[PDB]
């Protein structure tokens, strides 16, 4: 039943007695549900150190992964290019998901197409699809470029993109001059971030490889910036801001900040901004090339050092204080430009905020997950703050990366209780936060079910999620934040401290019980 | 008029090459309500054109996402590379009551996570081991499904063998499903495969077990996946009408309920597209009739209630009228508050396989007018049922493209559009109120009398929101 | 008792049985405490419509005000001037508090002095103090200027600042040329904001009144900006940013953003940035003068229109969409500069965010308090979003202002259930949120006790506080936010929607109870 | 060296005019531990120099903020203009247990909120009506205080008359206090006034009431305002020593407890500065002795415990040693963990009237060294007790200025400073670890054995925080 002056949605509609009674009868009548006490027994069990030992002996089953396919990262990469249409060779089901996934994170349209390969292509291969696809795509959406990725299906049947693209040109499905860079993006290797790397190197080789004779390092007096898989718009913008502020010439390669933040003005803009084709062709002439996320830009790096002969600096992601410092100083060295007073002041303000907030941050224990670069950046910053990163998880990490993180932990007293987990999933993490309870989790929206679970055991066992990462679907507009540089450091610091104080308020809010400590001034 | 639409189509169709233009003219038509057979107007359930940015998904979405995933007490394995499972994880609001992680698993993602090893050498051994790990770590599961992603068939794995063998080892129902993305043209075949998997592996479990106490008032809700609790707001009305809802498929559904469904007297089918196959099966084998119903808006909820009650004695028919009388002042208040605010407004819909015709009645009950509708994966028997629902010379579009949908909207200039997440933020930039007709815009339920209130509120909040009057800057005038 | 490996602070230390037992014995032994049943009875009573009727019939007693003294605003005003020392004539106790109050909000040093008047000054007046004070102050802290305010003591004694300052010059306690603007700031009139207005007009008259012969409106080709009492650093910065972006010459008069955000680099900077003396002297030559907070700049406006002959535009605070629009268009008109594409796009992005978030914001009911301009800005913006401002309270508001807000409410369908309260306090508000429960409160840290109170009645009656205003003492670094312009609009929108979603998560987090609606995607 | 300090002082003192330089040289001194009389080295409790940015507050802070406001079951009216009450509202962490708004009122702000009307015409009538409104809206209050702000005396209001008259009307203790900001030179007189108000209006209430059951072990904690629960971590030790703490003044204190204090056997005074006045009074009238104690760090907590136990029989003395023995392994562990990390480090303190000498013992117990200390409003009998506490030729400063405190720090270069909120963010910018020694940096308690653990942890966390090694940019070197 509904009162019209206060209409109820699913919640709290279904809390009405009529509904509660119905669901009781459904359960008892037909569901043949285990008894509540059996359920409580098993739930208690899943929180034990015993269950964890079994959990961590898994070898086949993955539960609640914290990673995605290669092609996802390929799409995001391609979207950073001017009037470029991401195009994925294979099954159309993939593109439906890719678009949705990004739709929900960015709350923006996301343009991408498929070959729509079917059963016929299993036997005969996907040549005809590529031809008709490339043609139709170009005709219908008027891209200036089409960046080709693969679904697993295409990879397994062993389609040759290079041959398939060329035959499309040869047979007059696409103009010969029309730019169609490509990359193999098998979902059964690496992760979304590996897809970004493969696409990007696919695009950089298309515009440069053949035309390297006239190229001269330094001629354009700029620095190339490769950002990698980035889902915070503040991160593209902050880097641009800091380089402008330094008076450094730069070229941001794969720059989607405009197309994922078009205004609502009465027009639909399918394409907007992006790295130009000429920016790519001229890229070899840059002083140097800097990779913001080195741990997923391994193939890109090999090509830049290898073919463009740029001495790619050994730089960590510019997260936190030390790695933003090191980033800025490298650029100063490469560019000849001094670090300006405005950035020295910004730095000073971050440090001021650290001094202002240290008492609450000190010794707080955290579990965190995400992509390797992000995660290690976060770890580093937590250690600068005096926090304890207790459970560090990277589903798409490796022993080399792990070793690099273990080194960072070893260099700090705050890393004594830290442990790094690669190839593990949020079901593994769930265990860790029950047996070795932190204060908070930092990670993506998938961490809300862990919080749900920890509450179920009791309020004193609840581990609150702080949403930093990707995807974030259950909050609005957090995709607009910054995690890089001093600005990103300041936003994170604020989120961490205020998450601590928010929770402390919640615990002290009980009247004549815990409110002795509900201080006005923290 | 008809010729105003017929040349709208031709204008939009100019963008395409010769081969593509021929395909799409068949999938675009003005509505003719006097027509009996929809094949004269439009074609449907054909291959998508490569590179035209279809809104369609795959068979795995139809199987795992739609049919199977909603069953709470079963564990559903996304068998293949990590991906399909991640994007489908809790993407669909098929609501349920359970202790997630313990006795229900709907919003979790179980997957084999194929690497190269497993593509090269096949993942039959990995699948076997994986099932053993589930049984250890998730003892309260009452069954397992295996949802094949694209590679499984391509590498020639025998998941049927593993399922049988591990099924007898652990004494658990393990259902293999060949819902590989590349099969079929859309979600639609995924449904059909999923349906057939239920038949073959689950439904016959209590053929020789009549220990369950039956009544002449037993029914099953078939093809209601309980988006935002739609099935619950449906169920409550049926049990208030004096019926017994023995099973729901598959929103808040369970295996015991699926096994019990062959014991009911009538199958009440909400979604024909997804679940007609298994309904027909139960009519063949078990002799159970089935009828289509519709709980969108008062007009249809009432029609449906009475049409159902008429399949029983006059006791149900009486209870039916008590029910309709109970809710008359509730929906009448809704129409009082909102119809004034929505009267005359024009809508364009694009959804999957059902809702393009079903929701029409609800709009008409708030004095709105659907002028454009289309299905993603709908068949010609879906268009047969849309004919009389839609107005004369309104716009029909099967498997509409990104280009086509946008171009159409610009000429039609609707007050509101109802579609999915990929189309959402496009039309919000053009300044056109948008409601999601899959996820309900994270609202609902929209079924029944309790849902109609929410539906009305939601259309009003969006169509008459102050944000829409602000898109143009005062100076750019 | 303490375990050294996990030391406990007040919370949760005093939840140990030994302590609980001790406090029970303290209570029963010596406190002669009312019975818990009596307490619960009275608590229940304070939540009733009956108690509210009594509450609202108050005439003498004020409980939990939402306002401060004049001199507070005077200090904040003065701090916006270059190498200026705020100096307050009267009792030193006042300055101790003023400094603390700001210290806790900004987490920065706050410089201010007193002439330390005592009982002797009640009889003989505070002449000698002013003389020695001005001398000592200048000698010790080397200000370029000293801005003089009053404490209530001095006001009641009837000290004449003008005479006292002049005699200090006449008797050689300070140089004659040394600038010592002043203003009467009686705490028993208006509020902190009235103090800002009086000080500012005090400063503007000092540098212009006598030197007005050579002045010519428009000579500058600039716009004066008077900001008023502002405690968000983003608000000073956003206006500066938007004017630069427009290519408009501007003069921000009272600009403390630098001195309340000095870096931590190893130096203490007592003074930093600020409106220059020359900027003040040249101010009359501006095209025009714009007041950001007109409802507390009544005296300033009379002086600007009156003496500088600037046609001050009738502009509301630039909060939200319509009033940022109107602000930018006025500046365009005054300055001759077109509104640039970057700001047209920023506008478009805010509108995008409104379209993206409208479903959650629609119909949410709010109680809010603060200073008049801020409050009405907030109200306006809530109405643009489709929210219902149910309880609008301004302790330091007036009938003219109330009428202006009632007009705004009347112009919108979302103002149907709104009510405006002037001269009321947070104890009045407490009643309102019990009898006519909103979804949230928006206001300063003092609203946490109201939240505490509403929870005590039950979880379904809890009204969560969203902290926007001043002071904010129980969170860190929120003083860095923006409330003005499109930027401020976007920060608020994000805060409001995510406050709704955070609370919705909390309500849906109960397993097999309400978690049917714990959706991944919002 | 003494001469290295004596010319440090003269260097800092150069900035001042002739008149100011003379005043401040009296208020700045090297410490001489062999001296008996502090008037030979330093002067104190004199008027502040105008315009030198003293850290001092007023008599109202001493009365309302320190002494009276902590009493939970009384309502304290800030009588005058709106501000003083607003800035003092919940500014001080005097902890308590109650239902705030119902039976306890500590963190609330009650005020008369004077306008011009009330300055011109006086607020005696307003105060009267105000008290009636309290009695209606706050029936469970057990008493009322009236804290005079600056105007009250200046306009010649008779709050004594109103208090008496309304006191007899409602049958409640209503206490008028003349704590007007302009009286005295600091918080110190505010205390004295507040103390005298208690005597005159509260303490004698049970002179002819001996119904209260007494023991030989009854005591009162006098001058512990329970910052962060300091009084509680103090009390628990006294009750474990077999004493009965009949009253606390005024942290978590109550009116009944103040009234009961003349029945105790001994007054245990933590803060001499604030509450020696009333202690002396009770020795005169009621014959109750009193002694100073100190529960900062093990060394003093032990000394104090034993010194107190010695005032009773051998039963207490025994219980004392049980207590000491119970907590020995706890504080020993604290010293084990932290002393290593803090050994050798140098501190400068500046607080109000007590803590500049009291906390020294706690620092020395973690191997630290206080090299600079000063009081805001302390008297010469406070410096008398600081003499032997501080090292030889360490730095003493009464009513230190902003300039002086900064300049001193630059030459001394301490590892840590302990002071108030106004000094906090100054020294954090210079790169010098800072702890608040009023509010405890929103931590605590720091008293007792349970407090010492927290104290140690807090000093370590701040002094060795990683933030401090990062202040200078790598490039600007
Ligand atoms: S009462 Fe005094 S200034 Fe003895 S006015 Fe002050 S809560 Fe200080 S050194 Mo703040 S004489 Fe208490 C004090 Fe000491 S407010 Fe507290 S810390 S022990
Ligand atoms: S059509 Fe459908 S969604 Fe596509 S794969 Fe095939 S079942 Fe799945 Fe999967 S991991 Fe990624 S999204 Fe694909 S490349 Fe493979
Ligand atoms: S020394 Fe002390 S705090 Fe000062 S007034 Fe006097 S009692 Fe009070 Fe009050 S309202 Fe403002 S802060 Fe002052 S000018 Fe009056
Ligand atoms: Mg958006
Ligand atoms: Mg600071």
């Amino acid at each position: 039943s509904q009162q019209v002056d206060k209409i109820k949605a699913s919640y709290p509609l279904f809390l009405d007695q009529d509904y509660k009674d119905m669901l009781a009868k459904k359960r008892d009548g037909f569901e043949e549900k285990y008894p509540q006490d059996k359920i409580d027994e098993v739930f208690q069990w899943t929180t034990t150190k015993e269950y964890q030992e079994l959990n961590f002996q898994r070898e086949a089953l993955t539960v609640n992964p914290a990673k995605a396919c290669q092609p996802l990262g390929a799409v995001l990469c391609a979207l950073g290019f001017e009037k470029t249409m991401p195009y994925v060779h294979g099954s159309q089901g993939c593109v439906a998901y890719f678009r949705s996934y990004f739709n929900r994170h960015f709350r923006e349209p996301v343009s991408c197409v498929s070959d729509s390969m079917t059963e016929d292509a299993a036997v005969f291969g996907g040549q005809q699809n590529m031809k008709d696809g490339l043609q139709n795509c170009k005709a219908t959406y008027k891209p200036d470029m089409i960046a080709v990725s693969t679904t697993c299906m295409a990879e397994v049947i062993g389609d040759d993109l290079n041959a398939f693209i060329n035959n499309s040109k040869k047979e007059g499905f696409i103009p010969d001059e029309f730019p169609v860079p490509f990359a193999h993006t098998p979902s059964f290797v690496g992760s979304h971030v590996t897809g970004w790397d493969n696409m990007f190197e696919g695009i950089a080789r298309y515009f440069t490889l053949k035309s390297m004779d006239d190229k001269v390092v330094g001629s354009n007096k700029k620095i190339n910036i490769v950002p990698g898989f980035e889902t915070y718009l503040g991160n593209f913008r902050v880097i641009k801001r800091m380089l402008s502020e330094m008076g450094v010439g730069y070229s941001l390669l794969s720059d989607p900040e405009e197309v994922l933040d078009t205004p609502a003005d009465g027009q639909f803009r399918m394409y907007a901004g992006g790295t130009t084709q000429e920016e790519m062709k001229d890229a070899p002439n840059a002083l140097n090339t800097v990779l913001l996320q080195p741990w997923h830009l391994e193939k890109t790096k090999k090509f830049v050092e290898g073919t463009w002969k740029h001495e790619v600096p050994k730089l960590n992601i510019p997260m936190g204080l030390d790695w933003t410092d090191e980033f800025l100083m490298k650029v100063s060295e490469i560019s000849g430009q001094p670090i300006p007073a405005s950035l020295t002041k910004e730095r000073g303000r971050l440090v001021d905020m650290m001094t202002d907030s240290h008492t609450w941050l000190h010794g707080k224990r955290f579990a965190l997950w995400g992509d390797p670069d992000f995660v290690m950046g976060l770890v580093k910053f937590l250690l600068e703050l005096g926090c304890e990163p207790v459970h560090i998880l990277c589903h798409n990490g490796n022993k080399r990366w792990k070793k690099a993180v273990d080194a960072i932990l070893a260099a700090s007293p705050y890393g004594k209780n830290a442990t790094v987990y690669i190839g593990k999933d949020l079901w593994h993490l769930r265990s860790l936060v029950f047996t070795d309870k932190p204060d908070f989790m930092i990670g993506n929206s998938y961490g809300k079910f862990i919080q749900r679970d920890t509450l179920h055991k009791g309020k004193e066992f609840e581990v609150p999620l702080i949403r930093i990462g990707f995807p974030i679907f259950d909050r609005h507009h957090l995709h607009r934040s910054t995690t890089l540089g001093y600005e990103g450091a300041m936003q994170i610091l604020t989120t961490l401290v205020n998450s601590i104080l928010e929770r402390l308020d919640e615990e002290t809010r009980g009247m004549q019980a815990t409110d002795y400590n509900h201080d006005l001034v923290r | 008029s008809r010729d105003e639409v017929e040349s709208l189509i031709q204008e939009v169709l100019e963008v395409y090459p010769e081969k593509a233009k021929k395909n799409r003219e068949k999938h675009l038509s003005p509505n003719d309500p006097e027509l009996e057979q929809s094949k004269k107007c439009i074609t449907s359930n054909k291959k998508s054109l490569p590179g035209v940015m279809t809104i369609r998904g795959c068979a795995y979405a139809g199987s795992k996402g739609v049919v199977w995933g909603p069953i709470k007490d079963m564990i559903h394995i996304s068998h293949g590379p990590v991906g399909c499972g991640q994007y489908s994880r809790a993407g669909r609001r098929n609501y349920y009551i359970g202790t997630t992680g313990v006795n229900a698993f709907v919003t979790m993602n179980f997957t084999s996570d194929f690497q190269e090893k497993d593509i090269v050498f096949g993942g039959d051994k990995k699948l076997a081991k994986l099932i053993d790990e589930i049984e250890t770590l998730f003892p309260l599961n009452k069954g397992i499904s295996v949802q094949s992603e694209c590679p499984i068939g391509l590498i020639g794995d025998d998941i049927e063998a593993v399922s049988k063998q591990k099924g007898k080892e652990h004494g658990k129902t393990i259902v293999p499903v060949r819902c590989e993305g590349f099969r079929g043209v859309s979600q639609s075949l995924g449904h059909h495969i999923a349906n057939d998997a239920v038949r073959d592996w689950v439904l016959s479990a209590r053929d020789d077990d009549d220990s369950f106490e039956t009544t002449d008032y037993d029914v099953a809700i078939i093809g209601d996946y309980n988006i935002g609790g739609d099935a619950w707001s449906s169920r409550i009305l049926l049990e208030e009408m004096g019926l017994r809802v023995v099973a729901q498929w598959s929103g808040d559904g369970t295996i015991s309920e699926m096994e019990l469904t062959p014991k009911v007297k009538l199958n009440l089918v909400h979604c024909y597209r997804s679940m007609n196959y298994i309904s027909r099966h139960m009519e063949e084998k078990y002799g159970i009739p089935w009828m289509e119903y519709n709980f969108f808006g008062p007009t249809k909820t009432i029609e449906s209630l009475r049409k159902i009650a008429a399949q029983f004695d006059e006791s149900i028919q009486k209870k039916c009228e008590e029910v309709i009388a109970k809710y008359q002042p509730e929906w009448e208040a809704v129409v009082a508050k909102y119809r004034p605010r929505l009267e005359g407004k024009r809508v364009m819909l694009y959804v999957g396989g059902l809702r393009p015709r079903h929701v029409i009645g609800a709009y008409e009950d708030l004095g709105m007018e659907v002028v454009g509708t289309g299905y993603e994966f709908g068949h010609n028997d879906d268009y047969d049922r849309t004919l009389k629902e839609m107005g004369d010379s309104t716009l029909l579009y099967d498997d509409v493209t990104g280009y086509e949908f946008e171009e159409f909207v610009k000429k039609v200039k609707p007050d509101l559009i109802g579609s999915g997440i990929k189309e959402k933020y496009i039309f919000q930039k053009m300044g056109i109120p948008f409601r999601q007709m899959h996820s309900w815009d994270y609202s609902g339920p929209y079924h029944g009398f309790d849902g109609f209130a929410i539906f009305a509120r939601d259309m009003d909040m969006t169509l008459n929101n102050p944000c829409w009057k602000k898109l143009q800057a005062p100076w750019k005038k």
